[PDB]
């Protein structure tokens, strides 16, 4: 509901304060964007994002961020791209990682 | 309404060094909790984007190499690496009351190692000498850094005050310079002379070179 | 998807009328905002003028009674009228969408008005050639100067576009004369200097021309 | 779209140490792997460890554990190996590799360097011309060259008109003379209609004594 | 662990089919590479994973085998197959790869062509002449270069150097350098260079004078 502010007190968590109406609204669960903003009456608006765009964090953005295209080759996905999380390719089955980088490493090796 | 001013308004920093820039307020723009505050980015020509929108939030799709913080007055945008391609203007806006005001700016330049100039020579096109004109280009290449004095001597005796230069800004994959310098002359000028020649003094290569190309 | 397309006249006299029009694609603007910004040659954006959803508009300090920011829903459109042209007025005009609440996110390219009494005049082209003293080690050097053009905005392009690396284009320099003149410093490996042969391109959109030219070693 | 690349060409003596210089570009170097490996004259080649930059792994070969040594500064995107007890086996042309994906099949192979080690000194080539099969007409493939002679380092580098006319051209491997100078006999099968009526310059680029040489060749009455 | 191949000179034509051979020293499983390094510049990549054809490489390269006997084939060679070929795994710390397995391509009889021409007068003016004798497209690689002056037989006044096969149609290339001190040339007046070869029905003699 678009609580109205007073000046001298925040807004509670979970409610951002739109500068358009400039009410106080809220703020909808990860993994929906905001189709239609926060208005004088009516509330926020958010529809799940498409696929292989996700959100992790309460937000108000009009669009999703996108994960990694493929694993290519000899590559298993760890974790897979859901509404709330990444694709985080990793090694090859049967071996390891020595190496690290921010999601996946750039060195293999055999399961000695 | 608000003033921004921005300090610096000009750094140079090496690649995978930190870098602080502060656009202070003359009133505090803090409205509601967190300041509301902008710091777009304009690269060289292209049009500015977004990174760290509200004080501290950041943008979805933006490097994480970037940060926000401050408050009220004092305000801070950290890039603790820095890319060869992080070459633009870094700004600042406020959100809170009409209108809304920009600021200066900073210029976030880099400082490589000593390159080594090339002169390069090229003649004056037939098209041009048919039009009753004649211009000669010695440019340089991949120099740094920006300071080289390009001089023209025509037949021993040094031009002056007939000559143009222009310089291009830091190429973002590798931040290299580039200079222009153009002679020009009228075609009634240009027939009682003879060979031109050039020459560098950048504190790049150790003694000014001449590359010189034969008149016709 | 999102798309600012931002149109104005290249060139207009003092004291004349001015109209821009920023096409928008990808979002509705019953509900989102477009503003904007310009910036005068080599100094730091200025704001201007927000118009919202509803209709209601915000402008600038200084220029309160000289901007009429309108638009037209149904066509998709926001188009600026602005009056009384001083000379000081010569800048970028970019488009601009208020997606985040009001931190701008999306912007448009802007078309460079330039504010002057001089008549159009086309580019004259040359192709710089190269020749012996040009080759040096591994790598060659190729020009496409460009001089007595006016306004200032001018488009290159090398081989259609296809050649990118190595391709630089030098500010353009004012003229005592009063035009501008600008050159290029193509280098392409050497090894191949007999074959790809290499086309310039250089078009000026206030005089209505698009010329080409080809460089042979 | 990645290069890797070192520098011209070196010359050093036994218990010297020259710096090979590996620089990347393209990408990132906060995130660009490096592997150096030699390839010596007619044998296959080696491998040596890597030096990635951004988390400062460093792994090297048994075999070469005790002779290379690698450092970089991040501020030029480059990679240095340092060598050390330059004996005259270690006269091979060094190549440095990086891959892309997390396995390591060498995609990017930098252009390689051309290291000798020797005792003697350099000394500049001589460029003399060879005459055109003028007399020599009815074959109608007047062939030209330039005799470079008497240059010690290996490195060299015969370009033909500056890089425009490569059809043809014949670079044969440099001998050893008696006096211990190497000299090879670069040569091109010009047509004979076109031989009076186009230059034919030959252009000897001798980096490691800094000498360059523009010679001309014209056919002689 | 040691990565050796099989045979270093594997000998073919046009359009048949080549079987270089390598064989690990452990069970490498599925991990090799095969590299192109045609002489002077530096080694391409061809296949990866003993099947997987990198981008931009021709289909005709295709790998196969498992285990720890792979073989790289090529069922159309054209010329422009000639290069040392090698194989490498990804598993242990120090990387090795093996021998050169160079491919050579034979084809018909060649024609040598003989040219011969004097030096330059300021290399006499050096202090030594220069009366190299070339020979061009010459197949088989099998020739025989001698030096008579004035119908007087040269030893040990010669050195003698040829390229490897060529890029194009797999010929050869032959150069002959044979020197003289200040005075020796000026004691003498015609010189020819003679070539005896398979392909040519008799020997050529190609000489010049003084003039």
């Amino acid at each position: 509901t678009p609580y109205a502010p007073e000046p001298g007190s925040t807004c509670r968590l979970r409610e951002y304060y739109d500068q358009t109406a400039q009410m106080c609204c809220s703020k909808c669960s990860p993994g929906q964007h905001a189709k239609v903003f926060c208005t004088k009456t009516s509330d926020t608006v958010c529809d799940s994002c498409e696929d292989s765009t996700y959100t992790q964090l309460w937000n108000w953005v009009p669009e999703c961020l996108s994960c990694g295209s493929r694993c290519s080759s000899d590559q298993v996905e760890t974790q897979a791209c859901t509404r709330e999380q990444n694709r985080i390719c990793t090694c090859r089955p049967g071996w390891y990682c020595a190496l690290s980088k921010q999601e996946g490493c750039r060195l293999c090796a055999p399961l000695r | 309404d608000i003033v921004l001013t921005q300090s610096p308004t000009s750094l140079a920093v090496s690649l995978g060094q930190r870098a602080t820039i502060s656009c202070r307020a003359s009133e505090s723009v803090d409205s509601y909790g967190d300041s509301f505050l902008h710091w777009y980015q304009q690269k060289p020509g292209q049009p500015p984007i977004l990174l760290i929108y509200r004080a501290s939030n950041l943008d979805s799709g933006i490097p994480a190499r970037f940060s926000g913080s401050g408050s009220r007055t004092d305000f801070t945008l950290t890039i603790n690496p820095v890319e060869a391609d992080d070459v633009a203007t870094y700004y600042c806006q406020q959100s809170n009351e009409d209108p809304y005001t920009f600021g200066g700016g900073t210029k976030l330049e880099i400082k490589r190692t000593v390159a080594a100039p090339s002169v390069f020579i090229f003649p004056p096109s037939d098209e041009q000498l048919k039009s009753g004109t004649a211009s000669v280009v010695c440019l340089l290449n991949n120099f740094y850094p920006r300071e080289a004095k390009v001089q023209w001597k025509v037949d021993n005796a040094l031009q002056s005050g007939n000559s143009q230069e222009s310089v291009t800004e830091q190429d973002s994959k590798d931040s290299t310079y580039s200079l222009s310098s153009t002679l020009t002359l009228s075609k009634a000028d240009y027939e009682k002379h003879k060979v031109y020649a050039c020459e560098v003094t950048h504190q790049g290569l150790s003694s000014p070179v001449t590359k010189s190309f034969n008149r016709g | 998807q999102v798309q600012l397309k931002e149109s104005g006249p290249g060139l207009v006299a003092p004291s004349q009328s001015l109209s821009i029009t920023c096409t928008v694609s990808g979002f509705s603007l019953t509900v989102y905002g477009v503003n904007w910004v310009r910036q005068p040659p080599g100094k730091g954006l200025e704001w201007l003028g927000m118009i919202w959803g509803d209709g209601s508009t915000a402008y600038n300090s200084a220029l309160k009674s000289r901007l009429t920011i309108t638009k037209d829903n149904s066509k998709t459109q926001v188009f600026l009228k602005m009056n009384s042209l001083q000379t000081d007025d010569t800048a970028r005009y970019y488009c601009a969408r208020d997606g985040r609440r009001y931190a701008l996110d999306y912007w448009g390219q802007g078309t460079s008005v330039t504010v002057s009494s001089a008549s159009t005049k086309g580019p004259s082209v040359f192709p710089l050639a190269p020749s012996s003293k040009s080759t040096s080690g591994g790598t060659a050097a190729l020009g496409c100067l460009v001089k007595d053009y006016f306004p200032e905005p001018v488009t290159v392009s090398w081989n259609s576009g296809a050649l990118t690396s190595g391709v630089h284009t030098f500010p353009a320099v004012l003229q005592s004369s009063g035009l501008y003149s600008l050159s290029s410093v193509v280098t392409v490996p050497s090894s191949s200097l007999g074959t790809q042969t290499y086309i310039c391109n250089v078009n000026h959109k206030p005089s209505n021309t698009k010329v080409d030219k080809k460089v042979e070693p």
